């Protein structure tokens, strides 16, 4: 396990959707998980 | 609160074939179209 | 080794079919990890004015607390395991399932089916869950999308219990109790209504086997789609949300699959697509180079027995009747002068997506419970493979035009909707006087 | 404030039309010729009119 | 300017009478008139741009 | 099969695995990114991100993206401040043409002063986009505090700089780092000798070992931005270790023990240590992970708290003297077994997904220039000792702290305070 | 090619755009093509052709010549616009090419 | 022509040809109707009976 | 802004025939104590005054006192004001320089007619 990937608590998953060009990037665990739940 | 609305019942102004909630309107759109342009054309055939 | 040949090798699902009626399947895939969940035929659609916030309730209170296991211990026996809890609830279906390693599929099958079954509902629980939903239901106005396609279900439902969103309106959140909750959870939650799906490195006997042990003890109207549209003008509203759709065939049709090229065919765009003018979609071409569009996606939602077909873009105060032109011409070119090439494209398109969906044991276990529910089966990627290469420039042509030709469509605006065409206007849009 | 020349609507189309419509600088005197059929039209208009009073 | 030319005599032959000197002028010059507006000026400009190399 | 790895003599490792599946995923991962950038050329990674589509020497930018929906693939670019993956995926029938596209994307690109000047807007929109989501313009500020040098640039082209990128720039880019020792091409669905010829035809050209940029310096500093969002995000961490190392694998470890994403749907991370430590303290609503990024050089290693703004620093605060229970040797040896068992079951399942396989390969190729397979990891994850753990924490308590925060900053603690 | 380059001479010199200074690519007519090839050019070539354009419009202006010392060669006409327009009309090629199947 | 000269606006062709065809029967009764076509109005039945 | 200048130059020249032909006296009052508290503020501090004077000086020949230039002020008036503003302003060919933006900028007979009013 040799990438930021590997810090599963959400590298940051801001990638864009896209078709022929997507471009995506990943920084690290950025929290923001389960604080949705209250607003 | 977008949940909260309800879009009014419009059971007044419906067509008697589309009163129903428990029916398919595909059955009755040829026939809701066909009054309709029924009506077109002929207005256009006395034009 | 060629496409049809992987297609062949592709592991089969095996479905089985417990006593009580509960349909086991599972398709074994040789990985460390698998994921197993009780998929319900529960929803929204199942309720009644009175009790619609019923479901999203209970998956809300699922993993709370259960009798066997009270409060947290469900959960700190997941985390402890490693394993991942997840819920939806859809409309149709809802789904429980867990993402674990495979040697755990034991203790993740006993979960399922204490959640399922032998889930305690306290009142204190109830009432804490209550004020989260409500605090969610303020939270979810922000999410422009969900509102304008509950819109749309509101309105192209009108009268009938697709309408009705899954969370449920406020005050029956208020006034939902205990009691109605056991009896949604008694009414819904039956064996013959669950399907139990696993993919991954679970083996088809032994989760049988399992869904036997825990499972066992359990129980032995068309709706109607108006031509209506739904109007929230809110200038202070950044952008635009609409979303235009028509009556499209359910799950079982076998249209779902031209149709669903044809929604390949007209594609979809945002912002931030690298493509921009060379994009192969007309209409997502046009809205690069004219900036007309910020984001434009073709849905093809399917129920039982009705569906909504059609397009959610979001645009600028002054974009929106152009962006709703050149959308409804590019539904009247596939109906009228579509053509092969197109079709080829839109045929690779659906089997990449189909395909890559599928990749993913998650993905994979979703297919089972919901293709079991939805078609009774699960259909084979050749089969699909088989229905996609059928269709061709005339198949296309056929269905766009029973689907879309001369169809009243169903409009759902939010934001700075002034320039949002007249229904008159876009119903006179969905057929051509050149035809 | 305004200036009536580009904000009334008749003396917009007016100005723009010939007052501040942006023309090339070398356009020659063959360039004068279409006016000069309007002209011919006009002062055909006006003087058919007053033969017509006649005819 | 050819052009011109033979919409002057076009002109002029129009005004004479119909004999033998005016009659075959004015088939020649309609025949010209046609020629020059269909044929000759679009090849000579194919060869003017084969000439500035363009 | 198995994966088959192989380094060619020019320095590019090729790896392929025949799953016998109906798509085939080819990635082209180069050891590029917003690291490898110096003040002259900050957001030339971004630009490049976004340039995939642009005209090549081989192919025409119409001719890329109207080919790859023809055969209806996908042409992707996924940036990490230390590597920038190029991504093509498509049925097993079309890869090849796909391959094609790839490769002239990444070997032959034709940056046309027009085509660049156009994308210098999508860059402005593509940042509004990523920074929607505040945690990404706190994770920015939070490298940026970190780390001096090299690891402090941004994913996202700084504001100044957003047409003012040069396709001159572009090109010094992908010749300085754009280099065969630099990349590992690994593909899956695809066979080895197809992989290799594909490399041998186009990556062959440029040299290896290209410009090697400034080892990562640790700053210490805090960056506070002040947007008046109800919520206050901040992220205090420490430079922790070095991935592949075993620090490294013990700070992994203790990111789970004290509370890594949360597990059940609306749950309460009841098992997370953080979350509990924090709740006890704080009543209303707040969100605290533990934050573990490794990077070759460096790591960091802290807690990210979101929080209400008059209740943040306390959260920080409770967050913090958690961490510091855990560093002062209060761990149970129960709670180091869960998080091993969290971290091998992470592991597998990120490894479960077609992208996740080819991002880890890929990941470990650039990184190690070797594939271990997930037993191997899972027996390393499993020789962390508590001990080891402990020593992480207090790593993390007595080291230099760099600190990011954003929203309403009011109470919210300085680095010094806490 | 000395006689063709002899008359390709003759027809430079016969037509005026070198009297007023213009060079040839300054007097193609502007179709959507030239337009997006004007558009491609670099900064300092589309500056050099706006006022050698002014500058000849300015001297038809006043039906007036440039000095004959001022007049631009037929060996120093540069094609400046000629490459990016045939880049502009390959790419019009292939995009009908693709429309055509 | 050169553009239009494909696969597929041949099947472009072919898809508008019966919408084409229905077009130029309408101009033709059209005409018909309107100008009182005797020649071709003799041999509708009913219409017949106008002459 | 590129797009305004031919909005300003038509507003700041009618502003100028407005005074040469129908200028009014409280306008010119407003003008007068401008122009005094003006000239009372510059002449403030070691550097003002000092400048003052040189240049005064060399100029005028002689230092204008205040009281001096209160006095001309005072005689001004609207009378005046038209006059001086006809002789300097009024049918008198500009002299207009234009840097940046300046498409808009009326060309110099548009500027020339500007100069005067039909209806004057
Ligand atoms: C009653 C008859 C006509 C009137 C009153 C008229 C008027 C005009 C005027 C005022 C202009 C602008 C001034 C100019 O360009 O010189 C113009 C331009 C023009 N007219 Fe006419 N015109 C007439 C007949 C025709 C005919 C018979 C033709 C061609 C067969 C024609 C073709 C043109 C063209 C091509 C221009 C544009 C010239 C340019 O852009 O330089 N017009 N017309
Ligand atoms: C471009 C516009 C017009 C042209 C080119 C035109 C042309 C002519 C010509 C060539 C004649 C024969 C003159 C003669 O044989 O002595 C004529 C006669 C006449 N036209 Fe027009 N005409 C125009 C407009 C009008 C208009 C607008 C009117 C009435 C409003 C008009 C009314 C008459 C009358 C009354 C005559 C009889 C004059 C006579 O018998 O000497 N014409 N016109």
């Amino acid at each position: 396990r040799h990438v930021v990937c590997r810090f599963p608590l959400g590298p940051f998953c801001a990638g864009v959707v896209g078709h022929a060009a997507l471009p995506a990037t990943s920084e690290s665990p950025v929290l923001d998980a389960k604080r949705s739940f209250l607003c | 609160s977008h949940t909260d609305i309800r879009v009014p019942d419009f059971s007044d102004y419906r067509r008697a074939e589309v009163l129903d909630s428990t029916k398919s309107s595909k059955e009755s759109s040829d026939a809701r179209k066909g009054f309709s342009y029924l009506i077109t054309a002929t207005t256009t055939v006395g034009v | 080794a060629t496409y049809a040949q992987a297609l062949q090798s592709v592991p089969e699902t095996q479905v089985s079919q417990l006593d009580n009626g509960l349909r086991v399947a599972s398709e074994q895939s040789s990985q460390p990890t698998c994921t197993v969940g009780v998929w319900i035929d529960a929803g929204s659609r199942y309720e009644n004015e009175k009790n619609n916030g019923a479901g999203y309730f209970v998956e809300h209170l699922a993993f709370k607390g259960t009798k066997n296991r009270p409060g947290s211990a469900l959960e700190k026996e997941v985390e402890s395991m490693g394993a991942h809890l997840n819920a939806y609830s859809t409309r149709e279906h809802t789904a429980y399932y867990i993402k674990a390693l495979s040697k755990d599929l034991p203790k993740a099958v006993e979960l399922l089916a204490d959640i399922v079954q032998n889930c305690s509902l306290e009142d204190s629980q109830i009432e804490k869950e209550r004020d989260v939903i409500l605090q969610e239901l303020q939270e979810n106005d922000s999410s422009m999308r969900d509102v304008v396609f509950d819109y749309l279900h509101a309105t192209a439902f009108q009268g009938t219990p697709l309408a009705q969103s899954v969370e449920g309106p406020s005050e029956n959140v208020r006034k939902l109790s205990r009691a109605d909750l056991t009896e949604y959870v008694s009414q819904h939650y039956k064996a013959p209504r669950m399907v139990l799906a696993a993919a991954g490195g679970v083996e088809h006997r032994q989760l049988l086997d399992l869904a036997q042990k825990h499972f066992s003890s359990l129980s032995g109207t068309p709706c109607r789609f108006t031509g209506s549209e739904i109007r929230h003008r809110d200038d202070a509203l950044p952008l635009a949300h609409v979303a235009i759709a028509v009556e499209g065939p359910g799950w079982a049709n076998p249209d779902n699959v031209p149709l669903q090229v044809a929604n390949a065919i007209i594609g979809h765009y945002d912002s931030t697509y690298g493509g921009g003018t060379h994009m192969s979609s007309t209409l997502a071409s046009v809205a690069a180079t004219r900036k007309l569009c910020q984001s434009f996606q073709t849905f093809n939602i399917c129920y039982a027995e009705t569906g909504l077909l059609g397009a959610h873009f979001v645009c600028d105060n002054m974009s929106i009747d152009d962006m709703m032109f050149f959308l409804q011409g590019q539904w009247m070119r596939l109906c009228t002068s579509a053509t092969e090439s197109e079709v080829v494209r839109g045929k690779n398109i659906l089997r990449n997506a189909l395909v890559s969906h599928l990749d993913g044991t998650t993905p994979v276990c979703e297919d089972i419970g919901r293709s079991l529910l939805t078609y009774g089966r699960r259909i084979p990627l050749a089969e699909w493979e088989s229905r996609i290469a059928e269709v061709d420039a005339s198949v296309v042509r056929e269905v766009c035009s029973k689907y879309f030709y001369d169809q009243c469509p169903a409009v759902a605006g939010l934001g700075p909707i002034e320039q949002l065409p007249d229904y008159n206007r876009i119903r006179s849009g969905m057929f051509w006087l050149r035809f | 404030m305004t200036n009536i020349r580009k904000s009334h609507p008749l003396m917009k189309i007016i100005n723009n039309a010939f007052i501040d419509l942006p023309a090339p600088s070398n356009i020659s005197s063959w360039w004068n010729f279409g006016s000069l059929l309007g002209i011919c039209l006009i002062l055909q208009i006006l003087t058919g009119l007053f033969l017509a009073m006649h005819y | 300017w050819m052009l011109v030319a033979d919409l002057i005599t076009l002109t002029w032959i129009g005004g004479q009478p119909v004999e033998h000197p005016f009659i075959i002028i004015g088939q020649l010059a309609s025949i010209l008139y046609f020629l020059i507006i269909l044929v000759l000026m679009p090849i000579t400009s194919i060869i003017e741009n084969n000439l500035l190399k363009w | 099969q198995d994966l088959e790895f192989t380094r060619l003599p020019n320095g590019l490792v090729i790896a392929s695995l025949e799953n016998y599946a109906p798509a085939s995923r080819i990635g082209l991962f180069i050891k590029a990114g917003s690291r490898y950038e110096d003040s002259n050329n900050l957001g030339t990674s971004h630009l490049l991100r976004l340039a995939s589509s642009l005209t090549t020497k081989g192919a025409s930018s119409f001719k890329i993206t109207r080919g790859i929906e023809a055969v209806g693939g996908k042409l992707s670019v996924t940036s990490t401040r230390e590597s920038m993956a190029y991504t093509v995926e498509c049925l097993r029938d079309d890869i090849e043409i796909l391959m094609e596209f790839l490769l002239n994307v990444t070997a032959a690109p034709e940056f046309r002063r027009w085509e660049v000047a156009a994308l210098q807007s999508q860059l402005r929109i593509d940042k509004a986009v990523a920074f929607q989501n505040p945690q990404a313009q706190v994770l920015e500020n939070l490298h940026a505090a970190a780390y001096r040098n090299a690891l402090a640039n941004s994913l996202y082209c700084p504001d100044y700089r957003i047409g003012k990128v040069t396709p001159d720039q572009l090109h010094y880019y992908v010749q300085n780092h754009f280099t065969s020792a630099r990349m590992a091409l690994i593909g899956l669905g695809v066979s080895h000798p197809v992989l290799k010829q594909v490399a041998e035809r186009f990556l062959n050209m440029r040299g290896g070992l290209g410009l090697s940029g400034a080892k990562a310096k640790y700053r210490g500093g805090e960056i506070r931005d002040q947007n008046g969002d109800s919520l206050v995000h901040a992220a205090l961490v420490a430079e922790s270790a070095a991935t592949g190392s075993a620090e490294a694998n013990a700070f992994s470890v203790l990111q789970h023990v004290l509370g890594a994403g949360p597990h059940v749907k609306r749950g309460s991370n009841a098992t997370s240590s953080l979350y509990q430590a924090v709740a006890k303290g704080v009543h209303q609503p707040f969100d605290v992970s533990a934050f573990n990024a490794s990077y070759s050089d460096s790591g960091l290693f802290g807690i990210y708290t979101i929080s209400q703004a008059a209740s943040a620093g306390d959260v920080i605060k409770s967050a913090y003297d958690q961490v510091k229970t855990i560093a002062q040797g209060n761990l149970s040896n129960t709670d180091v077994q869960a998080a091993k068992n969290k971290l091998k079951a992470g592991y597998l399942m990120s490894v479960e997904s077609s992208e996740g396989f080819l991002d880890e390969v890929g990941s470990q190729a650039l990184v190690a220039g070797s594939y271990v397979q997930p037993s191997t990891v899972l027996q390393q994850i499993d020789s962390v000792a508590d001990a080891d753990v402990i020593n992480a924490a207090k790593k993390f308590v007595s080291g230099r702290k760099s600190m990011a925060a954003s929203g309403n900053l009011g109470h919210t603690p300085f680095v010094d305070e806490l | 090619s000395k006689w063709l380059e002899g008359i390709r001479k003759w027809y430079y010199n016969a037509a005026g755009f070198n009297k007023l200074g213009l060079m040839r690519d300054d007097t193609i007519y502007e179709d959507d093509d030239v337009k997006e090839a004007i558009r491609r050019l670099p900064e300092n070539l589309y500056n050099d052709r706006v006022f050698r354009i002014k500058r000849a419009l300015d001297l038809t202006m006043r039906q007036q010549i440039l000095p004959k010392e001022q007049w631009t060669k037929y060996e120093e006409d540069k094609f400046y616009l000629e490459p990016y327009l045939k880049e502009v009309i390959r790419e019009r090629k292939e995009r009908e090419e693709w429309a055509k199947k | 022509l050169s553009r239009f000269l494909g696969p597929r606006y041949r099947e472009l062709a072919r898809n508008w040809i019966p919408t084409a065809s229905m077009w130029g029967a309408v101009g033709a009764v059209g005409l018909v109707w309107a100008t009182d076509w005797r020649l071709i109005l003799d041999w509708v039945p009913y219409i017949n009976g106008k002459f």
